[PDB]
RNA sequence: CACCGCCCGUCGCUACUACCGAUUGGAUGGUUUAGUGAGGCCCUCGGAUCGGCCCCGCCGGGGUGCCCUGGCGGAGCGCUGA
RNA sequence: CCCGCCUCUCGGCCGAAGCGUUUACUUUGAAAAAAUUAGAGUGUUCAAAGCAGGCCGCCUGGAUACCGCAGCUAGGAAUAAU
RNA sequence: CUUUAAAUCCUUUAACGAGGAUCCAUUGGAGGGCAAGUCUGGUGCCAGCAGCCGCGGUAAUUCCAGCUCCAAUAGCGUAUAU
RNA sequence: UACCUGGUUGAUCCUGCCAGUAGCAUAUGCUUGUCUCAAAGAUUAAGCCAUGCAUGUCUAAGUACGCACGGCCGGUACAGUGAAACUGCGAAUGGCUCAUUAAAUCAGUUAUGGUUCCUUUGGUCGCUCGUACUUGGAUAACUGUGGUAAUUCUAGAGCUAAUACAUGCCGACGGGCGCUGACCCCCUUCGCGGGGGGGAUGCGUGCAUUUAUCAGUGGUGACUCUAGAUAACCUCGGGCCGAUCGCACGCCGCGGCGACGACCCAUUCGAACGUCUGCCCUAUCAACUUUCGAUGGUAGUCGCCGUGCCUACCAUGGUGACCACGGGUGACGGGGAAUCAGGGUUCGAUUCCGGAGAGGGAGCCUGAGAAACGGCUACCACAUCCAAGGAAGGCAGCAGGCGCGCAAAU
């Protein structure tokens, strides 16, 4: 089939090489996975050693982590911004590991906003969890926290249009999931540049 | 794949020079005087010394507290003390090289069923020993070419089965002893 | 070959088998089991050409399928299953017991012990490791692998364990001075107490023993079997007691 | 064979060998530029056919089809899966 | 033939231990598939072979050596390069 | 009998089985190399032998035959690789 | 036993080759009484093949309503022996040959800290706080109707099982630990104030899987190991959390001995990919390799994992008279064989190991394990039967015949 055996190819020095044996079953390559953006459709490719590979063709959902709170949660996926590796992987919204895409961020603010007290990204009844009646007590544990509360501007400019930038860090091709982190720090300054830029 | 084994030798060598008169002599001699059939058994105990003084010649160039030395040369030479060749006191590596040709024709049950006055010459020894007449020790023997080591070289006898030991004697008379 | 082996011929067997030539083809493989193919004794040869209670190979399997001959004192219907290094072969039908031991040759020989020493064997320790929170095992040289062993126990060690339970009842710590049974090499089966231990980083390390006669070896590590604490062996030995004498004092010996 | 010695070349005789061979003559296997390209496998569709739900005649009967299983009926891209 | 007068961190009168320009050479030691080859034992009736067999249930063999080169190791430091 | 799945062969043993012991050993050789004819008949540079040197043109030490012998011996002769 | 002999001349001493001499294997000629061992279609044609045969399997312990036999001294689920078919496993080892292959194979060596592993043997399997006194639908054997000239072809009708295929709780089960904390109570309740102590209600929980942090249960030469804590993910093509079966029989609800089972971990047979060093002849092959992969970098896809294995972008490298690259080989490699004073030289298809292939090439299904050919799908090539609509092929398995041959068995 495809294969990815060493022996089809020339030598250091450069010279060509007759080969000894054909094709064998552990020197396979199986056809891609262009996972693409989609509701979730998933077979499972039965592999040597009896194994599952799990392989995902298409995905709208992966769970990502905030990492500065350790905070994870189970967010959309909405767009593909840039891929390190080409282009078509862009305009044609191919899911593999180290691209860049876009996720729906309503649990990380609705986190700051239960955490905390403060507000992000901007209805009584979200005030109820917002502003509401408490002892002194809770008060003093939730006015001991505010003080290492004030977050950075290059995500809480983003939390205005409700996208956080963030990046694949599964590997979407052999088991199925689309998990990863978002980008932060000097991470997310690089790769707005590169954003920036490719257009 | 079979369960076998195929492991042989040859047991002489071909003499290079095939037409020289004195090895053609003296080998003639050989066959004349001890009774043997034909120069191949001539070249056979030429082989046998010769692998014994080969065994000799490669002990002989090591230091003589070597091991090997030390173990093999007292195994060879009581081989060859306990076959006879080699007298009991001389015991000593050296004189391994001083055994002659005749000492290993002369342990044959042919020449010593000639030698301990069973036959009457040799040729009547080696006739005697391949018609059934002969046993070394209630083994009945028929092997012309049997050396005799000398725990065996005491009991040398007649067969029990034979006419000229303890009875039942053969066709020619008994066929003989049927006149009427 | 595109799987597993499943035969063994007869010169491709181990030379302590001790096998002739010419009883046919094949050897018989052992079964996969806890011992390597090389170092072990299946029953049928253990049976069949040590013990001779049984001539042909048909009755060593109509000796076993009576469920007689007892491995560390577990039933055993498999007549190639493999034994070695103090498996304990117990019969009980004439009252038995055996402990597989090398001789100073290097051979599986055929020796008794007492039917009270059979209730335990020895183990060497070969890996240390924690689990499943928090839990230590250990794993011996037969593949036995011990929960909660005791918290002194590091590799290369020799345990003595329960052959009913399982279960370890005193464990000896690898040093110079214990004496020493060789699992190996061009040494196998000399008995002597250790004098030293040079450690190499990355590589096999060498332990030098002395004998009881005063002469020295070294092999390398993963061939060590300490049997004891001190000079004191806490095993019944074979009759030479793994003094290799040479083939000069073994000569006359015969004689 | 000892100068009445020996031997060299061209040409014509014989049989045997290799050569450049007029021939764009055939037997053939490799590595190939370009065009088509069976078939397996992967994806995107496909949806013959079969099952389940749901609608009601089948049952005054433990409540006077009022959960009751009994026999169901036949259209419903119905509502959904293989 | 062998050692002695003429390195340092420190562990129960220092076994233990911080390390010193490299390598080539040599001598020991480990690991080196059996079968074959030298080879020990043993009367297949001798032998080529074989791993058996022996004594009136008991005793005992199924050794050993070499396996070049490259790798590994601790003793030597003439001869040779740096 | 014994062997052996069941036969065979070997071993054990009972009856037959040797004068010319017709129960009849062959293959290459006799100039040198190379152990062995300076024999008797034929052919007369023809037939042929000859690995090489050579023998053959009417006393052939070599061909074709007989006798004798002489290597090897249940074997030896020839052809090719080595 | 480290060896020589005839041949250039009228004669001699030499360089020198021819011929002799002895092994050894392949054939062939003539010959032949015994007995123990014993190679045997490799050489040319890895050319073609008629026929039989070479891989199947049932225990006390998966499923029997076949009277196929048969007990019950007969009245109830089934005695028992059991052909068949379903199911499970094996068919991937063994065998045969040497065609390709000249840093490839292979050998010693070292590594997986870069991966998988059916089976055996030990560990684990009330750790999870959320109809069960046992659930559903079928299809075979069997009965019955047939097609086709033709096959180990199978189509319709009727039955009935499961350790086949499914769907699924109960118990442990009182709780525990993190989160959220409305509330109660004791502080120095002084005037803002103020340190603890229980805690209502609600949320998530174990192992496997995927990620993202914080810390330093044991070991390693060396981890980004193993373990533990936190916030979460967990695939409809779906991860474990037992709906199975036999024997012994009971104790006042609770049970013993087993065969089978699986997430996982271990090690057992291995396999796969790698390190250092070693291969016969040729210069009438001295320069080769390429941006469509030649050497390297980064990010991926893919794989069982490491990597140009492959795709994208970038760098211009890599090997070479210490013989690259190209060609030859009647070249499988090695353990080994015949000769041999020491050195060498030559041979090794061949019974052990390792590789490769089943006419030439590909591509796959199942499976732990295959690029399987005593499996399938085509193409090429050659061949058999035919009702010319179609059907089936593979001796380099044992014997056997064709053919090629000097040259090989029932």
């Amino acid at each position: 089939g495809i294969s990815r055996d060493n022996w089809h190819k020339r030598r250091k020095t450069g010279g060509k090489r007759k080969p000894y044996h054909k094709k064998r079953k552990y020197e396979l390559g199986r056809p891609a996975a262009n996972t693409k953006i989609g509701p979730r459709r998933i077979h499972t490719v039965r592999v040597r050693g009896g194994n599952k590979k799990y392989r995902a063709l298409r995905l709208d959902v992966g769970n990502f982590s905030w990492g500065s709170e350790c905070c994870t949660r189970k967010t959309r996926i909405i767009d593909v911004v840039y891929n390190a590796s080409n282009n078509e992987l862009v305009r044609t919204k191919t899911l593999v590991k180290n691209c860049i895409v876009l996720i729906d961020s309503t649990p990380y603010r609705q986190w700051y906003e239960s955490h905390y007290a403060l507000p992000l990204g901007r209805t009584p009844e979200e005030e109820e969890i917002l502003n509401k009646k408490r002892s002194k007590k809770i008060q003093k544990k939730y006015d001991e926290r505010k003080k290492n509360a004030k977050i950075s501007s290059l995500l809480e400019e983003q939390f205005q249009q409700g996208k956080l930038l963030a990046c694949i860090a599964s590997r979407p091709g052999q088991c199925g999931r689309a998990d990863g982190y978002v980008l932060e720090g000097k991470e997310l300054e690089f790769y707005l540049r590169k954003i920036k830029a490719r257009k | 794949p079979v369960a076998r084994s195929w492991v042989c030798r040859k047991t002489y060598v071909t003499p290079r020079r095939p037409f020289e008169k004195s090895r053609l002599d003296q080998e003639l001699k050989l066959i004349g005087e001890y009774g043997l059939r034909n120069k191949r058994e001539v070249w056979r105990v030429k082989f046998t010394l010769a692998k014994i003084r080969k065994a000799a010649r490669e002990l002989l160039t090591l230091d003589e507290k070597d091991p090997r030395r030390l173990f093999e040369g007292n195994a060879l030479l009581r081989r060859l003390v306990r076959i006879g060749v080699l007298d009991e006191g001389k015991m000593k590596l050296d004189y391994i090289l001083g055994l002659k040709i005749e000492d290993f024709l002369e342990r044959r049950l042919q020449t010593q069923v000639f030698k301990l006055g069973l036959a009457k010459s040799i040729h009547h020894a080696r006739v005697l020993i391949r018609q059934r007449h002969i046993r070394v020790r209630k083994q009945v023997v028929n092997i012309p070419s049997f050396i005799v080591r000398l725990d065996s070289q005491k009991h040398i006898d007649f067969s029990l089965r034979s006419p000229y030991g303890g009875g039942r004697p053969g066709r020619v008379k008994r066929k003989n002893a049927k006149k009427g | 070959a595109r799987g597993p082996k499943k035969h063994l011929k007869r010169v491709a067997a181990p030379k302590h088998w001790m096998l002739d030539k010419l009883t046919g083809v094949f050897a018989p493989r052992p079964s996969t089991g806890p011992h390597k193919l090389r170092e072990c004794l299946p029953l049928i040869i253990f049976l069949r050409n040590r013990l001779k209670y049984a001539l042909t190979g048909d009755e060593v399997k109509k000796i076993c399928m009576q469920r007689f001959i007892k491995i560390d004192g577990k039933v055993r219907t498999d007549i190639t299953y493999p034994a070695g290094f103090m498996d304990v072969i117990s019969i009980d039908k004439t009252g038995e017991n055996f402990r597989l031991i090398y001789d100073t040759k290097g051979r599986f020989a055929v020796h008794r012990i007492t039917p009270e020493e059979a209730k335990y064997k020895l183990c060497k320790v070969r890996k240390i490791f924690v689990g499943t929170k928090g839990i230590p095992h250990l794993v011996t040289h037969d593949a036995r692998t011990i929960r909660y062993p005791d918290p002194l126990i590091k590799v290369n060690d020799t345990i003595q364990i329960d052959l009913e339970t399982g279960k370890i009842t005193d464990f000896i710590k690898f040093d110079t001075g214990n004496l020493c049974m060789v699992t190996g090499g061009a040494n196998l089966g000399r008995i002597g107490v250790i004098t030293n231990r040079e450690r190499h980083p990355g590589s096999f390390d060498v332990v030098h023993v002395k004998d009881a006669n005063g002469n020295s070896f070294a092999t390398r590590l993963s061939n060590i079997f300490v049997i004891g604490k001190g000079n004191k062996p806490w095993i019944s030995l074979p009759r030479g007691k793994g003094i290799r004498l040479t083939i000069a004092e073994e000569r006359d010996k015969r004689l």
